[PDB]
DNA sequence: GTGAGGAGTCCATG
């Protein structure tokens, strides 16, 4: 976010936009599953036909 | 302890230890805190200790509350706790109060440095390390598997000699104690190196400031 | 008595 060269900015905005979509990270399984939110699960659920199975 | 409390120009002292001092240990832990109070009547100073320095309190209450307690009001700081529990919480700095310090806040740094001003420990005792072997808590197979793999990996340095590493597996295959084992392992070179890492280890861990006084 | 002398953690599976 916050790096200078000779006292000016290196990089744009949509070049820091496009360097901080690069970088993942991978916790476990169960804080994986909290992270998610109601409405993707539900997506999730209504697009690969699973909400029929009780 | 006393012979730091002699000392008039000092603020903190972190002692590390290697068993946890807490209610469990409720009678000595009132025998040194009335030995304190008794010392610190003697001199002329107020004194305040922290008992009970765990992870758990850490996660709990939060390291914050000795910065705290440091730069608003004038006095000494002790802390217990053990060389583990240093293990997962780092930057043990405090904000500081020019008003309350005296003058033996010389820098260190040759540049200008920006941002706060923040210092770290001044005194620190040190204690002989208990069991360096190690072992494993999961299953009963899992620490023979250990065991094993340690008396195997000692003779195969050169360590060990094959009488010594056969007798040890033998007695080790019919049943044995910790304590046993900590005698066979307290003979050999690799014991004073594991000593001298650990000690090299926590005196490098304090110190991440230039505000350093005039003696340490 | 005779050796020595204890807290701390990551993740997967019904």
């Amino acid at each position: 976010e916050k790096q200078t060269v000779k006292g000016e900015p290196r990089f744009t905005l949509e070049q820091q936009e496009y360097l901080k979509a690069q970088i993942v990270h991978l916790p476990n399984q169960s804080e994986q599953l909290l992270q998610c939110s109601d409405a993707v699960l539900n997506d999730v659920l209504i697009g690969f036909n699973l909400n029929a199975e009780r | 302890i006393k012979a730091f409390i002699s000392s008039p120009d000092n603020r903190y002292m972190l002692s590390l230890l290697n068993r946890t001092l807490d209610t469990t240990r409720q009678n000595i832990n009132d025998f040194i805190q009335f030995c304190c109070d008794k010392w610190a009547k003697e001199f002329n100073v107020k004194t305040k200790t922290f008992f009970g320095v765990n992870a758990d309190w850490m996660r709990l209450v939060g390291y914050d509350e000795i910065s705290k307690h440091l730069n608003t009001e004038l006095g000494k700081v002790v802390v217990f706790s053990t060389y583990a529990s240093m293990g997962a919480g780092k930057n043990p700095d405090y904000a500081v109060n020019l008003a309350l310090e005296g003058e033996s806040l010389i820098s260190v740094a040759d540049v200008t440095y920006s941002t706060q001003l923040r210092s770290d420990i001044d005194s620190i005792y040190l204690e002989k390390p208990t069991q360096l072997l190690l072992s494993d808590d999961y299953s009963h197979t899992a620490n023979q598997l250990c065991q094993f793999h340690q008396i195997l990996s000692l003779q195969e340095n050169g360590e060990l000699s094959p009488k010594s590493a056969e007798n040890w597996c033998r007695q080790q295959l019919m049943g044995m104690s910790r304590e046993r084992s900590l005698q066979q392992y307290h003979q050999t070179s690799d014991y004073q190196s594991a000593v001298r890492k650990y000690i090299e280890q926590a005196v490098g861990r304090a110190g991440r400031t230039s505000l350093k006084r005039k003696q340490i």
